[PDB]
RNA sequence: CCCCCCCUCCCGGGAGAGCCAUAGUGGUCUGCGGAACCGGUGAGUACACCGGAAUGAUUUGGGCGUGCCCCCGCAAGACUGCUAGCCGAGUAGUGUUGGGUCGCGAAAGGCCUUGUGGUACUGCCUGAUAGGGUGCUUGCGAGUGCCCCGGG
RNA sequence: GCGCAAGACGGACCAGAGCGAAAGCAUUUGCCAAGAAUGUUUUCAUUAAUCAAGAACGAAAGUCGGAGGUUCGAAGACGAUCAGAUACCGUCGUAGUUCCGACCAUAAACGAUGCCGACCGGCGAUGCGGCGGCGUUAUUCCCAUGACCCGCCGGGCAGCUUCCGGGAAACCAAAGUCUUUGGGUUCCGGGGGGAGUAUGGUUGCAAAGCUGAAACUUAAAGGAAUUUGGCGAAGGGCACCACC
């Protein structure tokens, strides 16, 4: 195209490109909030955990290390924290 | 790796000119090249433009228009007198009717014209016409 | 073009766009073509967005009725696709026609006896008819193209995204042609249906003309 | 790219625009500073303790919620390492390559890594040099490097 | 290990070690041309006769 | 007396996990008001004692992921699973690559309304009329046909 | 046809696929050390780029000392071929080819194209990592992992097209952004021979490696492309001044 206006794109636009390319730098990653089916803890996981975190109890385990966004077990809900 | 920053700017504004392009996105920004694209601004070859404000090092977006022939950078900052600006209008310009050069003086980032009004010379930064 | 209200696509046309098949295209996509598609979907097929066809198909037309001179305007299709409909569309609205086997030579050499040299150009694909494309370069001349999703865009001026595939939208556009022509023209009036029927404008293979020559009287 | 390889990397951290605390955070900075001293008292590296505040304990950064770094605030203190962290890393890896080449003689490419390696070694140590955290009369040899750890 | 030659033979004459291979590896990549292609003979202890008249009846 | 098969054609009856309706049910999702908002106590999922506080007197179900999660009463909707009398019963057995609340899947016997219509099909094996292999036909390429039985 | 022994090598799978700074690397398993890319709201904060002196690695052949020598095979012994054949061809065959320990530092070591950084068209695939989404399968329910399908992102080997642009052209998305000439930096060439030659220094056991002239002689030597012509070059046809 001719003529692109990069003063303000489209928001799909922004979320197709690179964390590094957009117009103003914007990660990917999110904090959040999981809760044991079992145990009544509700504690902040990152999305990119990379480590293996535990509940105040030391009961379940909440998240696996991946190459890329942590496994949560099966029965732990979440949901995005923003404000 | 990045040294010439201002170079890297007035070859990529260049590039876009000789391309067709009407907007121009410069990474990285400096105080010489706001003066620079303010000079460029004020004897009218560039539209207006912005300054992507982050917290590490702004974008400059700049609206082109169709009258830039070329944008160029000498380097490094050769120190150049008032006797010496004439050879660089010979050497330098295409013609003596238009083309300006800007050149850092101690009273601020100006043109040769109003450098030879001040009565004051300084270092080279580059030429358009 | 479109921007008044006398100016806009009516119940009808809606009508004829879906059952000619004309708001699906082909499989690539030209990056020519990326504001004239709606989106993707299944099976590998574009959505042709029909207000910018109405958009682009008035902006033709208006192009078209610019000249006072109608047999200023040459129309060449080459395929079997749109031979009788360029012949109606030249008949309607005073066009010169070319139905097939464009000489290399016409628009340039000046000294063949088919040496033509017209005003504005309408073409009914820019990829099987790239001769007129780059013969149209050597003179002053514009060009008006039936585009697709996949065609090329290269020497064209005025690009109207539809399906040059089948022979009932071409068919289609070529009536719809002739008809907003000859309504900005004032030869026909704005309210009143002047709809003949759009199937003279329509090619078929032969198999089914002796078909329907069987089937009919 | 790289000082050592000829790859070309675009992998590394993005911090967004906003900068200041977020409301759901409930950490007031002397217990993410308390925290910081029981990690350090449990023997960390400021990095990993970034790393493990970050991902259990809800923070960003300490220093968009503390007026200082992890480093600054453990040499406040005064219990942060008396060689950097970085630097030690590179003299337990030239380490460990050194003892794999005690056994095995017919590895050269293994020798070209730990001359590559002790040359990352002598750069970051003449930096350190010149920003005056290591002494003038320190020196990276092969002795000094198994005493050391 | 849990066979002696007769059985194993009769299980070598299909090829349901090919198609226990085929439906244990599945899960990994899937295959669908698994047959075992050769079988040796190292070592062969003392002769018997009488392993072979009930190898004959 | 051309005595053996075997292929096809006209029509009809059975077994099987097809589709469209029908009866029995079971789940996911949806909106409305918790007399109005800020904190302290014993683990806090629905929890209970209160202090502030709103209209002399009275008082509004919770948690901390501050915005959707519980428990309520109302109102009917969209989608889906099982059965083809119902209960026995998802019960044994079986199963895996890693788990689960787990697929496949019986009969004995008993209470009645004695058990809902149309439309097709079926090479062989494996693990359903699905899935994945792989044949018969004339040498090819593409079609028809290759479950059991009865009359010609 | 059944067995034994010796040494070498790892076909088919094997690709304009992968890794490594280059030379180079292909049976299975186990041990040790290292590395690119991807992911990161982790840490230090300018630690960076190119490089005289100096330093590591470095195909095959060649040298010194051992073990071993299956096949192949410089020198050599013959048999044909030919006017000659110490050549092509065939049979043997010594060093060498293999491993260990110590040497040289040479290739058309070629992408005949230095390294870092920025910008300028499109498209379909491919190897890795991550992300999202209808469906099929590891037999019918759920979740995650493998295997397919549709896309996005970053790095990498590459491909097609192009009046971007460049060039003497072949061609190049770099060999572009170059009289509108300046991003930073290392090495290197000034007509063709003499000549990588003489001499001096230096390294090596040796073969040889690095540095490296001058006298004299010459008007051309070369690069790309077009036309003819002739090929013991290929593809189609013809002729009793060609053949059967």
């Amino acid at each position: 195209p001719l003529a692109k206006d990069l003063l303000h794109p489209s928001p799909e636009e922004e979320k197709r490109k690179h964390k590094k390319k957009r117009l103003v730098q914007s990660p990917n990653s999110y904090f959040m909030d999981v809760k044991c089916p079992g145990c009544y803890k509700i504690t902040t996981v990152f999305s990119h955990a990379q480590t293996v975190v535990l509940c105040v109890g030391c009961s379940t385990v909440l998240c696996q290390p991946t190459g890329g966004k942590a496994r949560l077990t099966e029965g732990c809900s979440f949901r995005r924290k923003q404000h | 790796v990045r040294m010439n920053v201002l170079a890297d700017a007035l070859k990529s504004i260049n590039n876009a000119e000789k391309r067709g392009k009407r907007q121009v996105l410069i990474r990285p920004c400096s105080k010489v090249i706001v003066r620079f694209l303010t000079v460029m601004m004020k004897h009218g070859y560039i539209g207006e433009f912005e300054i992507i404000d982050d917290h590490r090092a702004g974008k400059i977006v700049v609206n082109l228009t169709g009258r830039l022939n070329k944008c160029g950078v000498i380097s490094p900052r050769f120190d150049v007198q008032l006797k010496d600006l004439e050879k660089w209008q010979n050497n330098l310009l295409p013609s003596r009717q238009f083309g300006f050069i800007v050149l850092t003086t101690s009273a601020g980032i100006m043109d040769h014209e109003e450098a030879r009004r001040k009565h004051t010379g300084g270092k080279i930064l580059g030429f358009f016409f | 073009s479109g921007a008044l209200d006398v100016l806009q696509m009516k119940e009808e046309d809606v009508l004829k766009f879906l059952a000619a098949g004309t708001h699906l295209g082909g499989t690539n996509l030209d990056f020519q073509m990326e504001q004239y598609i709606y989106k993707r979907k299944s099976d590998g097929i574009y959505i042709i967005n029909l207000k910018r066809t109405w958009e682009k198909l008035l902006l033709a037309a208006r192009a078209i009725v610019a000249i006072e001179n109608p047999a200023d305007v040459s129309v060449i299709s080459s395929r079997n696709t749109g031979q009788r409909a360029v012949l109606k569309f030249a008949a309607a609205t005073g066009a010169t026609p070319i139905a097939g086997r464009f000489t290399p030579g016409t628009f340039t050499n000046q000294i063949q006896t088919a040496f033509r040299e017209p005003r504005l150009l309408v073409v009914t694909d820019p990829r099987a008819d790239h001769q007129p494309l780059t013969e149209a370069s050597y003179v002053n001349l514009p060009t008006i193209a039936l585009c697709n999703t996949d065609s090329p865009l290269r020497y064209v001026d005025i690009a109207i995204p539809c399906n040059n595939k089948g022979a009932h939208s071409v068919g289609l556009m070529w009536w719809m042609l002739a008809r907003e022509v000859l309504r900005m023209r004032g030869t026909i009036s704005r309210e009143h249906p002047w709809e003949v029927m759009p199937d003279l404008y329509f090619y078929r293979d032969p198999e089914e003309i002796e078909k329907e020559e069987q089937a009919a009287a | 790219g790289r000082m050592h390889a000829p790859g070309k990397g675009l992998s590394q951290s993005a911090l967004p625009y906003r900068r200041s605390v977020p409301t759901w955070l409930k950490l007031t900075s002397d217990d993410v500073k308390e925290q910081i001293y029981k990690l350090a008292k449990k023997g960390l590296t400021p990095s990993q303790i970034g790393v493990i505040l970050r991902d259990s304990h809800g923070v960003a950064q300490v220093r968009f919620v503390t007026g200082n770094k992890i480093l600054r605030i453990l040499k406040s203190k005064g219990l942060a390492p008396d060689l950097p962290e970085d630097l030690y890393h590179l003299i337990k890896k030239a380490v460990a390559v050194r003892k794999h080449l005690e056994r095995n003689r017919k590895d050269k490419d293994a020798k070209f890594r730990l001359i590559l390696i002790e040359s990352r070694i002598h750069r970051l140590a003449r930096y350190y040099k010149t920003k005056r955290v290591l002494p003038p009369n320190w020196k990276y040899e092969s002795s000094t490097a198994s005493a050391l750890v | 290990q849990t066979n002696d030659l007769k059985e194993v033979v009769n299980k070598l004459i299909p090829d349901s070690i090919g198609k226990d291979i085929e439906k244990a590896c599945q899960s990994i990549y899937p295959l669908h041309d698994v047959f075992v292609r050769k079988v040796k003979m190292l070592k062969k202890p003392k002769f018997e006769l009488g392993k072979l008249m009930e190898l004959h009846g």
